[PDB]
């Protein structure tokens, strides 16, 4: 887990983390992309695409039999990637192509994910949680090797790296990430990065795109409008309130989604609960939404408010 | 070589059973002094299928309701594997 | 050389690899044509000692030297925490692991005491044979004359040119166009503008060598023997 | 024109471009080291072949 | 790019594969005298998946009732003799669970995830919907439009449409080559209560149904419930045993406005119960997969052969260099779709259409077919080992969660008659010989008729005739 | 011309050119004698020096061949004059 | 659109007058084609009428048939001279980098040698007959199928009228294939452009339009070389020939010295300097094949620059070829010149055209 994401960007760096998502996975100083990935893939290890988790960190995840992951070579390759980058211009060009494709595909094939991006962008208007998770068009030309190196220097530090394992005995993990010579060859420094808090607007409010004029209609949906109706909810800071919010979200989701699911049921609704540190969103994203529908959703939430201990047992 | 482990045919309407398996065979010639043939009918096994067949004989001859076993083509024969002893 | 202290502290030689060049084979195979029959075999060879010798980059000693210099850079980076700076030095910086010098860049200020008679001849020849071609009177650098061709291209060379910084690429192109304009009339730059041998820097060979190594990388770690 | 390990540029060593006599001597020496032995060997082989195979005599009476 | 690349000079350390073999509790199985099967795998926990797997998909339709299986699936949820739709939904909601129905070409399943205390009620509801559901014409007429909307929605999934094209091309004249939902004209007018009742009567029989339990479940309790509810099923006629002929050919949909081109090339293979099943699985894992995020880091000879021609400078002696501007491949994936009778083993490539009348797809298919021939002729030991290890891991990766374990149990029970213990499976995986794998590869790939499905700019994708001429080489 | 190998090469190698200013005079404003004698002298001197350089090995080998030719010619004359053929 | 005509093709500004040799060779190809077509319209190929129909009909019944014949002869000689200068310039400027152009040029050179030989065979004189006999005696040294092969080439045990007729058909046919190969030569060149005095990669702003400047330069150089050519046509008509070809062929008598034309002499030397006939044939075939650039094919090869040592060695190659020609003619009477003949031939065979970058490598 590497600490970098939209919450750490500004209006001039918007999307730089996305480059960092891929640039670190491309050729480094001490191991190219061909050497690492193939060496991991030929060892029966599934190498996942790096992801941004809570708009605040980049996860590089690897999956395989525990015995294959406990050996100190996989962790060594990850250490090499994170501590000795290269940021070659040709790799940066490849990353530019990849980020363009990611934005375009998410817009075309994941309209609900794009709607979530808009929801956050307008929800937390002048605060770090309102930054964009996709590279804006202009920055596509601006971000290059020098900017990437400056950001890497700013975010450098073993305090910005974490290791998380789920089916490996703890000691073995410690035996794997501590046998690397490259960690011993790296500048020793604990460097933290901090971001401010957030407030919440969102709004009766709008991102305009004529999908029918942008994409071919046969294999994508082009005649629909995506409405996200969201409210402020507690984050993960308080475990009691987080659990209460989980119960509320499950109650709302079960009261809207069909109970009897068929094979080819279409995706028209989603009840989402995005939880962050000390703030969150809970709401309903839908297509062809209506005032009656949104009023019914609000009334359902209010009704959930008045439930008793006995009535809360089912939803719990 | 790797073929199927020995099995037991069982005919339902007639109610008659019998073991079976794949017998390798080759043209006869001189043998080898330093080699006792391994298990060839049931490859990579400690040869327990004989014990399973001996134990299961009483079960099968007594009358077994093998409707939960696969058939062999369109005939009335079903295959019972001899991986583990048959009790039902 | 300007790399001499670094090469000395690592136990290597302070003398250019232009010396120590030697013939090891009788047949120069694969036999290449156009070449008259005997000359195709390569029994007798004609060289002016200014050949590229690119295939000799495939050696363990060169790798050991490169990794020694890289280790010095990484040790400094650990000491001071200026990693990025040190991994972004220009290849014309003597501390760069791929720094390369032309023989004439050090011929006028070499010790020459540890040189055999043949190597002293090589030094004199390098200087005078450089003087014999008059690319310095055309305002060019030797590395400017490494130009790819339309057919049977030198792949590394092309890539080596795209790795250059933009300004240095533009300056190379402008030098070439000025030399072209001069060559129209077979004119030379004013005598005071003659390139000093120590100014004739090998600014493209480090990129050439880095490209060669990177291209051979995937061959030494194949996915499978039959893969492409 | 390249800097020293300390990062400064030193004064260029004085240099006088070699003259035509030096260039001519260099080319003569290079040619001789390239082909003197080769051509002597070929002359010897030609003499042996002519005196033996083709029956040339190279002496009178 | 002044920064050197030390990876080309350094000596790298190679990780090696070492499997982990956790002993799972054996899968118990019993059978009622009716033949209905009951399979169960128990594990420590608090939640369990209980379901019914039925061996009647859309494979048994003759274009007069195509989609009747899906219509039946939708009709089972509209109320029974005892309960109504509202009552069923209320029961599920009180249990806090969802009832999922999935319909495939040769399998259907109705499953519920619940707590161990709701197992009897879940089994009761499953039996109620499966056996006692009343399917009247009025309700049949009230679901036609929802199914039409589902047809229009699933027609918009490019991958599903491509696989439907592949099956329609490969298996023409048999229900295995028909779409699951069926023709629109069949949805709106043809399918009737008579067809639904005939389908249910013919295919919902004892020996073709299993009750599967996974997780914190009791096998004895499951058996008692199964006898209580599922003991009265008829011992109907056996599963049809016909000949499904494979027809090499092509199904190409032209849509030049699409941003990506999807091409699937498949070859005929024997069924899932054939002894070559494990060898075909190892072949599938040998061809491997590739995603664009990897770049040149393709771990298989196949994908790599197709990828490095977009990084090769292609410098020649008498011709100018022709290097691609960028890598256009979005993904390559080897797939195997087996069925009790037949199979489709092949590759699925997604890449940009490219410049009109270009050579990108010509090169892609050229190198794909060359690699097929090469593996038909010779396979390396290191890649053989890689393929076997990847098959081990892939087989293990599919058993995440009680629902996935139950799905595996049900599919294997319906196909092979009983679940194969993983160790036993692995026992057969270390006994495969490289020569046997080469023979299997040569039997089904070399000089055989493929089936091709194309969606996208067919202006650049080669036609069938050319593709038929590259399954063999003059040298051999 | 746009689909030619040398155009492809110039597009691959050279950047997008910028900051180049060219001045051309029409031939009606240029004197054909303008730079004639100076160029004649310079080119003559250059070619004299260059041919003096690259012609030396040929001159040396031709001298050796001339020695051999004289020897063989007078040997054969002596052979013919004495009926030793 | 005259502008579109100007800019349809552009070259470098470093095309010195030495780059008109291709145009001169084109002029002489045109001259040979026209003169040969006029001669063939008055030619009968047989052992009873050939020699007579050239000296008694062509050169004495027409107004300027003699002029046409002298044009044909001296045009062949000057075509070979210009082609040798063309090849020498191509080697001097390292033009082997133009791989297509070079291979097509070598094919054309072999074809032109064949055309010249077959044409010289048509004058059924003493030298023509006996040159045919000697070359065919070279043919019959092939192992196994040599003798039969020779018969198929001659249609009999001796040179006869059918032999002359097939030679005439070959001589007529080949120059037109040569024309097609010249077209391919020019097509490849226009694909890769010209080197010039020095090799540079030029953008359109550094190049100049081919038309009409280079066409006018070609006209100027062509007129000068045509002056030189016509000095030989009218005042040295028989300088590039052997007088024994004015004696009608006598199969019963062999000339004192059988000598080919000056432009084939080097090849003849390669046969006199190798005592074994089979070895000489093999070495000639390897020589011709080695002038090409057809190997390696799938090994990465690229070309570096050329230097003063290589240019001096090229001059040495010219010297050795000339000496070999003269000596191979002189060895008939004087046997002590075998030493210098063999020395020059060995020196020729050991000349490096392409500097093998593979000269330098390391062992495993
Ligand atoms: C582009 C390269 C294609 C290719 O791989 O060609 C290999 C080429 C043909 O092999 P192929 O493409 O597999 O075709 C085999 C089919 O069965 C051929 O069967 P077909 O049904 O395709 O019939 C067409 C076939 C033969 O049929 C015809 O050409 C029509 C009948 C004759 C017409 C003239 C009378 O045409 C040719 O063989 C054309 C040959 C010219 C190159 C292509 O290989 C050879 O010619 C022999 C290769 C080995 C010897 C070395 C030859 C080169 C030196
Ligand atoms: C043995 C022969 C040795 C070579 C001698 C020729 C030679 O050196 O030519 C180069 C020499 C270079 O031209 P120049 O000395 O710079 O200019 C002379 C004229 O001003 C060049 O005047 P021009 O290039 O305008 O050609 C006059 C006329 C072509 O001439 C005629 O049309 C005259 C006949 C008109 C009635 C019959 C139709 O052009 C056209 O008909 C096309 C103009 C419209 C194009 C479409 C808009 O002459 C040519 O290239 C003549 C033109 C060749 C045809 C392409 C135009
Ligand atoms: C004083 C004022 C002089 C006039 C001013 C002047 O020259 O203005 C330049 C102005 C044009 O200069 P440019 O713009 O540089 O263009 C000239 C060329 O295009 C380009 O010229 P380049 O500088 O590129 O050089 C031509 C180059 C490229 O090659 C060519 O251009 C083709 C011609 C190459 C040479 C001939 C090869 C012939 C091969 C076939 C022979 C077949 C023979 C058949 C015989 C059959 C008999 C039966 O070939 C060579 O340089 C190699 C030839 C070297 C000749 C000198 C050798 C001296 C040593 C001799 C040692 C002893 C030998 C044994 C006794 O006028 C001239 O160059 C006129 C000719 C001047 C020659 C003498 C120069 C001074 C000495
Ligand atoms: C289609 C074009 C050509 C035709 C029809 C042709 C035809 C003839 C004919 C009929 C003769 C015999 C008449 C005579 O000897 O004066 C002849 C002689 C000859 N041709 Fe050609 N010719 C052609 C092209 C060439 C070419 C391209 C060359 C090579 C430069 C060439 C070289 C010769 C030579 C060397 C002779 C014998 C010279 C001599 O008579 O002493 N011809 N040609
Ligand atoms: C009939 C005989 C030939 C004709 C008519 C001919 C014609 C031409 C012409 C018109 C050109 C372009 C103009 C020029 O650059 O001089 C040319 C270029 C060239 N020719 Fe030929 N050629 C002939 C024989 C040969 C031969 C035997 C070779 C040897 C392989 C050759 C190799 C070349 C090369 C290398 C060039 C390009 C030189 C450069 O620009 O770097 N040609 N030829």
């Amino acid at each position: 887990l590497y600490k970098d994401g939209p919450v750490y960007e500004n209006i001039f760096n918007a999307g730089i983390s996305s480059f960092m998502k891929h640039a670190l996975t491309k050729d480094g100083l001490t191991s190219s992309e061909y050497i690492t990935k193939t060496f991991l893939q030929k060892a029966g290890i599934i190498v996942h695409e790096p992801t941004v988790v809570n708009k605040s960190a980049i996860a590089f995840t690897v999956e395989g039999f525990r015995d294959t992951l406990a050996q100190p070579a996989v962790a060594d390759k990850f250490w090499q990637s994170l501590l000795f980058p290269r940021f070659s211009p040709e790799n940066v060009k490849e990353v530019k192509r990849l980020v363009e494709l990611e934005s375009k595909e998410t817009k075309r094939d994941s309209p609900f994910a794009y709607l979530q991006d808009i929801l956050h962008k307008t929800a937390f208007k002048g605060s770090p949680l309102g930054h964009t998770s996709f590279v804006p068009a202009y920055n596509l030309g601006y971000i290059d090797s020098n900017k990437l190196f400056d950001r890497w220097d700013a975010h450098y530090g073993f305090g910005n790296i974490a290791v998380i394992a789920t089916n490996i005995e703890h000691e073995a993990v410690l035996a794997a990430i501590t046998d690397s010579a490259w960690v011993a060859r790296a500048h020793n420094k604990v460097g933290g990065v901090a971001a401010p808090a957030s407030k919440y607007s969102g709004g009766e409010g709008y991102d305009v795109v004529h999908r029918a004029k942008e994409f071919d209609d046969q294999f994508t949906d082009v005649y629909s409008t995506y409405t996200a109706y969201a409210f402020k909810a507690p984050g993960r800071s308080n475990l009691k309130e987080h659990a209460a919010s989980l119960v509320i979200a499950q109650a709302l989701s079960n009261a809207v989604s069909p109970v009897l699911n068929t094979s080819f049921a279409p995706k028209r609704l989603e009840v989402f609960y995005q939880a962050y540190d000390t703030v969150g969103l809970i709401g309903l994203s839908s297509v062809q939404a209506s005032n009656a529908q949104l009023k019914a959703f609000k009334a359902a939430l209010s009704k959930i408010g008045t439930l008793s201990e006995a009535d809360l047992a089912v939803h719990k | 070589m790797n073929h199927e482990r020995p099995w037991v045919f069982l005919n339902k309407v007639t109610g008659k059973w019998g073991a079976c398996g794949w017998q390798p065979f080759w043209k006869a010639t001189s043998q080898s002094l330093n080699y006792i043939p391994d298990n060839f009918i049931a490859l990579r096994t400690n040869g327990s299928w004989v014990r399973n067949l001996w134990q299961s004989s009483k079960v099968l001859d007594r009358g077994l309701n093998a409707s939960g076993y696969p058939t062999v083509g369109t005939t009335d024969w079903v295959r019972i594997p001899l991986d583990a002893p048959l009790e039902a | 050389m300007n790399d001499a202290p670094i090469l000395a502290k690592l136990g290597l030689s302070k003398v250019n690899t232009y010396y120590f060049q030697r013939r090891k084979h009788i047949f120069a195979l694969p036999i290449t044509i156009p070449n008259f029959p005997l000359a195709a075999l390569g029994i007798f060879r004609s060289t002016d000692m200014f050949e590229e010798r690119t295939l000799e980059r495939y050696s363990r000693d060169e790798r050991e030297k490169t990794l020694g210099k890289a280790a010095l850079l990484l040790k400094e980076a650990k000491e001071k925490g200026n990693y990025s700076e040190l991994v972004r030095l220009d290849p014309t910086d003597p501390r760069h692991p791929y720094y390369f010098e032309h023989p004439w860049q050090s011929a006028l200020k070499m010790d020459t005491v540890s040189l055999t008679p043949y190597q002293q001849y090589l030094r004199w020849h390098c200087l005078t044979y450089r003087a014999m071609h008059e690319w310095d009177r055309q305002g060019l650098l030797y590395d400017d004359l490494m130009q790819p061709k339309a057919l049977a291209t030198d792949p590394f060379l092309e890539e080596a040119i795209l790795r250059l910084p933009y300004n240095q690429r533009v300056e190379r192109e402008r030098r070439l166009s000025r030399a072209y304009d001069l060559a129209l009339r077979r004119e030379y730059l004013p005598d005071e503008d003659c390139i000093h041998p120590e100014d004739d820097v090998a600014y493209l060979h480090p990129y050439y060598h880095m490209v060669v190594d990177e291209h051979r990388e995937q061959h030494e770690n194949p996915v499978d023997v039959y893969s492409r | 024109a390249t800097t020293a390990v300390s990062g400064e540029l030193l004064t260029k060593t004085p240099y006088t471009r070699p003259g035509y006599a030096a260039q001519w001597t260099c080319l003569v020496v290079l040619f001789l080291k390239n082909q003197l032995l080769m051509r002597l060997f070929f002359a010897f082989v030609a003499y042996v072949v002519a005196m033996k195979v083709f029956g040339a005599r190279f002496h009178v009476d | 790019m002044t920064t050197p690349s030390l990876s080309s000079i350094l000596r790298h350390t190679r990780p090696i594969f070492k499997e982990t073999l956790r002993a799972a509790r054996p899968t118990l199985q019993n059978a009622l005298p009716n033949g209905f099967r009951i399979a169960s795998e128990s594990k420590d926990g608090d939640t369990c998946t209980v379901g019914v797997w039925i061996d009647a998909g859309s494979r048994w339709e003759t274009e007069k009732n195509n989609g009747v299986a899906h219509f039946l699936e939708h009709m089972n949820f509209k109320g029974t003799g005892k309960r109504s739709r509202q009552d069923i939904e209320f029961g599920m909601e009180k249990m806090g669970a969802h009832l999922n129905a999935y319909t495939s070409r040769e399998h259907t399943c109705y499953y519920v995830k619940c707590f161990k205390k709701d197992v009897p009620e879940a089994v009761d509801i499953l039996a109620d919907i499966l056996l006692n559901s009343k399917r009247t014409e009025q309700d049949l007429d009230a679901e036609r439009q929802t199914i039409v909307q589902e047809k229009e929605d699933v027609e918009a999934r490019i991958d599903e449409v491509l696989m439907d094209h592949l099956h329609s091309a490969a298996f023409e004249g048999s229900g295995l080559g028909l779409s699951i939902l069926g023709p629109l004209e069949n949805i709106q007018k043809s399918i009737t209560k008579g067809m639904i009742d005939d389908f249910v009567k013919t295919h919902y029989t004892g020996p073709r149904m299993a009750l599967v339990g996974s997780g914190a479940v009791d096998h004895g309790q499951l058996c008692d419930l199964a006898s209580k509810y599922f003991g009265a099923l008829p011992t109907g006629q056996p599963k049809p045993s016909g000949f499904t002929r494979f027809l090499g050919g092509d199904k190409r949909e032209t849509n030049q406005l699409n941003p990506l081109t999807h091409v699937a090339v498949a070859f005929q293979t024997p069924g899932i119960s054939h002894p070559d099943a494990i060898k075909i699985k190892v072949l599938e894992q040998l061809l491997g997969s590739y995603s664009r995020d990897k770049g040149e880091a393709a771990y298989s000879c196949f994908a790599r052969a197709i990828v490095m021609d977009f990084y090769d400078p292609k410098v020649g002696q008498f011709f100018r260099p022709n290097k691609a501007g960028h890598n256009p491949i979005h993904s390559l994936n080897a797939f195997w779709a087996p069925y009790s009778d037949v199979g489709l083993l092949g590759f699925y490539a997604i890449a940009e259409p490219g410049k009109s009348y270009g050579h990108e797809w010509e090169n892609i298919l050229h190198y794909a077919m060359r690699e097929l021939i090469r593996v038909s002729r010779n396979i390396s030991e290191e890649e053989f080992e890689r393929a076997k290890n990847q098959l081990k891991l892939q087989t293990m990766l599919q058993l995440d969660g009680t629902t996935n374990i139950a799905d595996d149990i049900g599919r294997q029970v319906l196909s092979f008659g009983a679940r194969v213990p993983l160790a036993s499976f692995f026992e057969q995986l270390d006994a495969i010989s490289r020569e046997d794998l080469i023979r299997v590869a040569h039997e089904y790939f070399y000089d055989k008729d493929p089936v091709v499905a194309v969606i996208g700019d067919t202006d650049n994708v080669p036609e069938y005739d050319a593709l038929r001429a590259v399954t063999y080489s003059v040298d051999l | 011309e746009g689909h030619s190998a040398y155009v492809a090469l110039e597009q691959r190698v050279n950047t997008r050119q910028k900051g180049i200013i060219q001045r051309h005079l029409s031939p009606y404003d240029v004197d054909i004698r303008g730079n004639g004698f100076r160029q004649i002298y310079r080119l003559g001197m250059q070619k004299i020096r260059y041919f003096g350089l690259i012609g030396t090995p040929c001159l040396l080998v031709a001298g050796a061949y001339r020695g051999i030719w004289v020897f063989c010619e007078r040997l054969e004359d002596e052979r013919y004059w004495s009926n030793a053929l | 659109n005259k502008i579109s005509l100007y800019r349809s093709y552009s070259t470098t500004i470093l095309l010195s007058p030495a780059y008109s040799l291709g145009f001169c060779a084109s002029i002489f190809i045109v001259i040979q084609i026209i003169s040969g077509y006029i001669l063939a319209s008055n030619y009968i190929a047989s052992t009873n009428e050939s020699f007579n129909i050239i000296h008694n009909v062509i050169m004495r019944e027409l107004d300027t048939g003699w002029l046409i014949r002298f044009n044909h002869i001296n045009g062949c000689a000057f075509l070979f001279i210009v082609i040798y200068m063309h090849i020498y310039r191509s080697l001097y400027h390292n033009s082997i980098t133009k791989t297509s152009v070079w291979i097509v040029g070598i094919i054309m050179y072999i074809l032109i040698c064949g055309i010249a030989f077959t044409g010289y065979s048509l004058v059924y004189g003493q030298m023509s007959l006996w040159a045919i006999v000697v070359i065919c005696s070279l043919v019959t040294a092939i192992p196994f199928i040599g003798n039969k092969l020779l018969i198929l080439i001659w249609g009999g045990n001796i040179v006869s009228s059918v032999t002359l007729q097939r030679i005439f058909c070959i001589h007529y046919l080949l120059p037109l294939l040569l024309i097609l190969f010249i077209i391919i030569h020019l097509y490849n060149l226009h694909n890769v452009n010209s080197t010039g005095d020095n090799y540079f990669i030029n953008n359109r702003y550094d190049r100049i339009n081919f038309y009409p400047l280079l066409l006018i330069r070609d006209v100027f150089i062509g007129s000068n070389i045509l002056i030189i050519y016509n000095i030989f046509v009218y005042y040295y008509s028989d300088l590039f020939g052997h007088p024994d070809n004015y004696v009608p062929a006598n199969p019963l008598v062999t000339p004192s010295e059988i000598m080919p034309e000056f432009y084939l002499l080097p090849f003849y030397a390669l046969i006199r300097a190798i005592p074994h006939k089979v070895l000489g044939i093999i070495i000639m075939v390897l020589f011709l094949l080695s002038l090409t650039n057809l190997y390696p094919i799938y090994f990465i090869r690229f070309y570096n620059n050329i230097n003063i040592l290589q240019r001096s060695l090229l001059l040495l190659l010219l010297l050795d070829l000339v000496i070999a020609s003269k000596l191979c003619l002189l060895i008939n009477h004087y046997e002590s010149f075998y030493l210098l003949l063999i020395l020059s031939i060995l020196c020729v065979l050991s000349h490096h055209i392409y500097n093998t970058s593979f000269n330098f490598s390391n062992s495993i």
